[PDB]
């Protein structure tokens, strides 16, 4: 099952579930420069792609 | 210098924040926004209001006691008479 993997499968599961989806965060400190939660959305995708 | 990584400092203040698309835009906007700014305009109003009604009051007055200066020619001639 692992020797069936292939890039372009691995680029179609992984577009699947973490391009443009929303991330959770835990963020135990200290913490200040940790960007804010839409610097962070919109750090899920690419502009230009 | 002043950047984030580097300000004041603070000590477990632990918050809270859902993403963007995981709720609306306009959460009960009649239960709560509408009364909200009613009570906002009603803290401002007295506050605000009278001077500018003074404002009025006076500007009233000079148009038409200009008026009485002007208009009232007629009370001229008639103490010509
Ligand atoms: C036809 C056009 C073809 C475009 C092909 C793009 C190819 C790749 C490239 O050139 O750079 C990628 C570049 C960065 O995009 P990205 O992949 O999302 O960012 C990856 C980096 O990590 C970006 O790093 P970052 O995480 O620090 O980004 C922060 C944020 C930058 O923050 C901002 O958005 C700046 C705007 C706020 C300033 C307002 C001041 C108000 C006073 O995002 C941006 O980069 C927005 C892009 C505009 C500024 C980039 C500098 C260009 C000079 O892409 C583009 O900006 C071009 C595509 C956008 C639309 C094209 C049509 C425009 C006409
Ligand atoms: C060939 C290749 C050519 C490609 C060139 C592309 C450049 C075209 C437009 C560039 C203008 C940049 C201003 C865009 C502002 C902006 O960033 O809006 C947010 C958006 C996405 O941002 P993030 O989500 O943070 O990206 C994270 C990605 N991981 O970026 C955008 O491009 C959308 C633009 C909408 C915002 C509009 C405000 C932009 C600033 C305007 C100020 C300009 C004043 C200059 C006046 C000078 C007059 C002489």
């Amino acid at each position: 099952r692992i020797a069936e993997v292939d890039a372009s499968v691995v680029r179609e599961i992984c577009s699947k579930y973490i391009y443009d989806q929303c991330p959770a965060v835990a963020g135990y400190g200290p913490i200040e420069q940790l960007p804010d939660y839409n610097r962070i959305r919109s750090g899920m995708f690419w502009l230009r792609f | 210098g002043r950047e984030f990584g580097n300000l004041t400092r603070m000590r477990h203040v632990i918050s809270y924040s859902l993403s963007p698309f995981e709720q609306r835009a306009y959460p009960h906007v009649f239960t709560k926004g509408i009364p909200n700014v009613l009570r906002r305009i009603r803290e401002s109003f007295f506050r605000v209001v009278p001077q500018f009604v003074v404002f009025y009051l006076i500007y009233t007055w000079g148009t038409e006691e200009f008026e009485r200066s002007k208009r009232k020619n007629p009370a001229a001639y008639e103490n010509d008479k």
